[PDB]
């Protein structure tokens, strides 16, 4: 219900990334499953992946072996670890929140944005 | 995948106007067709789910009218508040594709 | 009227060196072991075999061996060639189609066999059904008179037999060859071979021959055979078989020994004084062909009928087991699963579709050499015999039984489609168990081969995996499967107007998703069209995989080695 | 040592009057065609018949025969009942261990093989494996003997033989009789029966008879049937076989003619004046044959190591094809279709242990009528060694592969769960297999009707149709069927913590039903318990099912008729 | 939404029965399926049988042959056709409303009384 | 089918009482288990579906608490209001029988 992601906001090409998302009124062990989106600059708009709410994950296959989301659970955080990041893939990040039933992307983060340079 | 082909990439509209986004699909979604709304700055707040529906915090005006693969938005009479970025998603398959995004000008 | 040969190297390794000789108007004999050329002289002599795996010359009255010496020339195979599950008088009238002229008249159709009937002593048995292992019938020494018969309907004056003698009794087997004897004062050169022969055929012979390890012994006349022996070296002792005294010869009461003895016969120096003088239509083929297996699959119940008591019975079966699918959250797996079970019924009974190539193929073997038709009249018949109606039939079967029992969709059209759709793969899995089985002999490897083949096919045809889900290097293999293309169809065919959410309409909005509640979200689901291109695509599907199959069908066989 | 009998009345219909004579120690033949007594009177005087189908007596020596008879003399089949995938070493220690005193030495086991072997002269074979067709091996000559070497273990001093000649070539069959005229003269009397006899068989015999349609013809010493035969109106013709023309008279070169004559033999009234005379431990048995069978199992890769490269093979293909199960809405097609696909698996390749029976049956009969073991030591040791491994490692090979490739349920128990159900349902389709096939000689037969019994399984296993929505006076039939309990077992095995909506937490409320949100909604709605007990109630059901089938398979191996 | 039975609150016995339940507020094609309800007195309830909104029906089992539901789409009517009626299923008839995907019987009618005497 | 014992089939409570209504099931119901109230003279009015969740026009003291086969009501503190004859429903197969009805009593 609600979001928020905290995280550095420029990296050095080729490493890695961390994004971080805290969510409160709402526990993510409860129901949901748990995604990340990115926005490219000349906006188009491209879901990343979920972690449902039992741990179990599904990423998009475009990211294969770059992506990873991980939990913890005894604060409500699930993490984007996003490996070997080249100098192309400098969007406006996301978490979002998926309900199953209803389908849709009901609850959004607030939005960080990360820039791949040196 | 399914590719959402919205083929209006942009439009010229004015004030009053009934405009009709289409959101074109590369496979059937049966009715799995979200829109949302990103004004500049912002996460895309969903407007419409399963194609035909809406969500609580809109007027009666964006109204769905999709049909096996030809989805389209129909904005009867917009507003200067809804100029925006409006992106169609299947949420049929996994790989969640939204569409290019169309946005709405003014003349 | 003589044949006669000359330096003849048959290798694929050469299991003969040289064979020399002429053979008279006359009773001719190849006698010997079985790993010996006496099958293989035979066939050379016919021109059964590769013409480049032999070497020397057939010269026939000062002539070679033309495109016309088969067709006017009778070679008899070992097995029973004739159609037991048919009569005397129906196998004559085929094999007078197809061999005696177009301008010769019905009448003379009628009269050329009752010159032949009259003659093998076959009146009695006429009408009489030749007889199966499940029909009654004569008995087994006028089957080989019934097939020399077949042999002799345009008078060929030259006769071949595959051993006269093996597959028949002691005094069944004279009554052959005392009419083959009448047969051999008649103007007839009968040129056979006999393994473990007797003195009571020995005595009655007029020209003989012997092979031992690809080895020549004899040749002449048959009464100086013991004559010549006793100058060999041996005597033949009191009371012994002369036939079998000839065999004493052989395996040590040394090849190399015996065979110089007859390179130094004046047997052999005589015929090389002679040798050296020597070599010094379409619609009536297929007006009869459809007939002759028609009234094969009419003459055996155990195999016609049979199939459809297995297809009534499970007709009903599965009537009763289903019974009104019912249109809540269990008619989804019942619909599905029933359409499954039809058409791998479908598929997995088109293995019995190899019993029919593989029975036929050494017939098909003798009878295309002999020159009773074009492949493809062949081809065009026997599929218009036993691929059409033994396959419209469950096709509509099934289609009558389990249609309104289950009420299936209760549309007119979509009767038909499901009627049209069971008939195609129906053929296309025979189709293909025709182009696999075609050319192969054995049974217990292609019938393992499409075991496997289908089993990799019920997997892709999409109810034990959704086709949507696979690895992307390996959805390409859901299109080499029959099983798909028809169970797509009737997936395509039945859950259109559907629903299976009662009390929720479920066509104008799905509330609360993963529910499958239209027929149309199960049938996306699957990966399969909506549009009305996608029910006949499967069909054009189908109908080349039936065009492609069956002309590998076809080529494998063209393409057989036939020798 | 002599064989004596008198007025012996052979029905079910007689086929056979009554026979009269004796045998001496010596050589002891019986001639004829296939029609008549001669493989009929030889099966009598081996006690291989029904007694209530025997009239007369057999008194030897002036004894009866007791229990102890068939324990100390030997019978040979026809057809080559040696083990061909072992050797003869190893042949020869079975039919050692089964015969020889339990008291006697392993070095009295080991000496007298070797007093045996030395004198068949396979000396040169005997750790060489005798043959398949799949492994070369001896030749056939010595099969035969091979055989004779199996029954002579106990040194019996009465031997029988069911067609010596037949099924061997002709210097072949020479070296098998001298071994036997070898055999004529240290004190064994050997009775036999030769279809097609020859003059090189005639001439080293002891005693001869004729039999023809059940009519005896000839009895005495084996010289003087030419002798005979001359006084009854014909003559020998100049070079013919005397054993054929002994046959010449046969069939109209009547029958109740040349009776007539016999009664008024000569030979027959010295023997009315002869017979008037006359007539007035377990452990051990499963320690070897549990061998020989294994290495049966393990000399022969093309049966063995071929059901395990198809096991692989589709290990791996499985491993592809659904690879990480996916927990969404097509979640359970891939789980329902991958359990479904190893359970008919199972049974449909238990298929394959109809191989097993049917080959071994004719080998089964001859040698429990020898005695070689208890039937329920051949059945607690076959099963200890074919169905026992041949079936651990496919529920194994499947189990190891698929498990984690697929990603089923990431514990410890549930992998073993899943692996023993496999091995159970391997065991109980099989156990039906064998209750089926036992008794049974062919195997196109049982091979359809478990072809028909398991597709009539298939259908109540559950995914066809749903269980709960057939008419109740039809599910009753969803409790004779092997493919539920094992797949009601696997899907209660894996369906458990599942959850198959994502995003949605399920357990605690479902909203918007029809929905199938967990493991425990698809099971149920299967109807399948979900209690602890009803993953266990399908293996003690089937493990009743296997000791019920193995139970009717031991008694029709009971009461099976052996003669 | 608002359903309402109109029929003979008595009837001769093992003839025939008819009820009828006008649905007004909601019409009877568009979305549920349509059931009714007897409950006997001596207090036990005993579903009957739903007709689906696409005239598609489903009868309780222990009423074979002696129950058929009709409709009259039309006017939005489904009629309760019950025949060779027994003096003991003189029970008080329902007409009720199925969501199908809630699940549960929504709306329910007004209450008919049918006597079987003579 | 599926019968659905309420085997206590009355009771004698008093006000401000947490009764507690058993239903056990003769098979899994897996949450299908609705709750119902009929006061006399009346239809059965909707009371809990779900069997764990509550239908508005009620307040929050019905609570049923249920799991596998015995499914329960729990009325925390009941009222003059609430007195009826409480029967429970499995929705999950098609005969949808109901239970026999408590029918609750002031001493
Ligand atoms: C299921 O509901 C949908 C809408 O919720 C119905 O669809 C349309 O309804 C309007 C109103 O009557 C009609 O004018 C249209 O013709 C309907 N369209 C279609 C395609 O039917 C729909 O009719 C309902 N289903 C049924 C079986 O009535
Ligand atoms: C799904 O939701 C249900 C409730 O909506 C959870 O079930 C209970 O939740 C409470 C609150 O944390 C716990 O105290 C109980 O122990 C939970 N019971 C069970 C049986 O889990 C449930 O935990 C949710 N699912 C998951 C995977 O967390
Ligand atoms: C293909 C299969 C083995 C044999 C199949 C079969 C075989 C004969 C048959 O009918 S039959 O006329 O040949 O008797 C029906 C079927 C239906 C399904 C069944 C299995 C599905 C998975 C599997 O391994």
């Amino acid at each position: 219900v609600q979001l928020q992601e905290s995280g550095p906001g420029l990296v050095k090409p080729s490493q890695s990334l961390s994004l971080t998302c805290t969510v409160t009124g709402f526990s993510i062990t409860s129901d949901y499953a748990w995604n990340w989106i990115r926005q490219f600059p000349g906006k188009k708009l491209e879901w990343m992946g979920y972690i449902n709410f039992d741990g179990g994950t599904t990423y998009n296959p475009s990211l294969r072996g770059r992506i990873s989301i991980t939990r913890d659970t005894s604060k409500n955080q699930f993490f984007l670890q996003l490996r070997s990041v080249t100098p192309e893939d400098t969007a406006t990040y996301y978490c979002a929140t998926f309900y199953g039933a209803k389908g849709t992307l009901d609850y959004w983060g607030q939005g960080t944005s990360v820039t791949v340079s040196s | 995948d399914i590719v959402l082909t919205q083929s209006p990439s942009s439009f010229s509209v004015s004030l009053g106007d009934r405009v009709t986004i289409s959101c074109k699909a590369s496979g059937y979604i049966l009715n799995r067709l979200a829109w949302y709304q990103q004004k500049p700055g912002n996460a895309p707040r969903l407007l419409i789910s399963g194609a035909t529906s809406l969500e609580t915090g809109f007027p009666s005006r964006f109204s769905g009218t999709g049909s096996g693969k030809d989805y389209t938005l129909s904005i009867s009479s917009l507003q200067t508040e809804d100029v925006g970025t409006y992106y169609c998603q299947q949420y049929w398959s996994t790989p969640w594709t939204f569409g290019g995004g169309t946005k709405l000008e003014i003349r | 009227a003589v044949l006669s040969f000359h330096n003849i190297c048959y290798r694929v390794k050469e299991i003969l060196s040289n064979i020399n000789g002429i053979m008279k108007p006359g009773l001719n004999a190849i006698l010997g072991p079985t790993g010996g050329g006496k099958s293989s002289l035979l066939d050379v002599l016919a021109a059964r075999k590769d013409p480049s795996g032999l070497s020397g010359d057939v010269l026939i009255n000062g002539a070679p061996r033309p495109a016309n010496f088969k067709c006017n020339s009778g070679y008899v195979v070992q097995d029973d060639v004739v159609m037991g599950t048919l009569t005397v008088r129906e196998n004559l009238q085929f094999s007078a189609a197809l061999r005696l002229a177009t301008t010769m008249t019905n009448h003379e159709k009628n009269e050329r066999i009752n010159r032949v009937i009259q003659e093998l002593g076959l009146d009695k048995v006429a009408d009489s059904k030749v007889g199966t292992q499940f029909i009654r019938g004569v008995s087994g020494g006028e089957r080989k008179r019934t097939s020399i018969g077949m042999e002799l309907i345009t008078d060929p004056s030259i006769l071949f037999l595959d051993q006269p003698t093996t597959g028949l009794d002691s005094s069944t087997a004279n009554a052959v060859l005392l009419l083959l004897k009448r047969m051999s004062k008649q103007g007839r050169t009968i040129i056979f071979s006999i393994h473990q022969p007797r003195y009571s055929i020995f005595k009655l012979f007029d020209s003989l021959t012997l092979l031992a390890s690809g080895r020549l012994m004899f040749h002449g006349p048959a009464q100086e055979a013991l004559g010549y022996f006793e100058s060999a070296g041996y005597h033949c002792e009191a009371y012994n078989n002369p036939a079998d005294f000839f065999l004493d010869i052989i395996n040590g009461d040394l090849i190399e020994k015996l065979a110089e003895i007859y390179v130094n016969s004046s047997f052999y120096k005589e015929t090389k004084a002679e040798l050296h003088q020597l070599s010094g239509s379409f619609c009536h083929q297929l007006r009869w062909v459809s007939k002759r297996s028609f009234k094969n699959l009419l003459g055996n119940p155990q195999a016609s009928i049979a199939q459809i008591i297995v297809t009534v019975v499970l007709g009903l079966v599965i009537g009763a087991i289903y019974f009104g699918l019912k249109n809540d959250s269990t008619g989804i797996q019942n619909r599905a699963g029933v359409l499954f079970f039809l058409t791998t019924n479908q598929c997995f009974s088109s293995v019995s579709a190899v019993e029919l190539f593989v029975v036929e193929k050494k017939l098909f073997i003798h009878e295309y050499i002999s020159g009773y038709y074009r492949v493809s009249s062949y081809f065009l018949g026997k599929l218009l015999s036993d691929l059409l109606p033994m396959r419209m039939l469950p096709s509509i079967i099934f289609t009558c039984i389990v249609y309104f029992m289950l009420g299936l969709k209760p549309k007119a059209d979509a009767f038909f489609v499901m009627m049209f759709t069971l008939m195609m793969v129906a053929y296309s899995a025979s189709s293909m168990a025709l182009a696999i089985a075609a050319g192969q002999s054995v049974v217990s490897v292609a019938t393992l081969l499409m075991t496997i083949c289908f089993v990799f096919m019920m997997i892709f045809s999409g109810l034990l995996v959704n086709l949507t889900t696979i690895a992307s290097w390996l959805s390409w293999l859901q299109y080499f499967s029959i099983p798909r293309y028809g169970f797509t169809a009737l997936q395509h065919n039945e859950f259109l107007g559907q629903n299976f959410c009662p009390g929720l309409n479920a066509t104008g909005n799905n509330p609360c998703n993963y529910a499958t509640c239209t027929g149309e979200e199960y049938l996306v689901k699957q990966g399969i069209d909506l549009s009305p291109w996608g029910l006949w695509k499967n069909h054009v599907a189908l109908a080349c995989m039936i065009v492609i199959f069956l002309t590998i069908a076809y080529l494998k066989l063209l393409f057989l080695k036939k020798y």
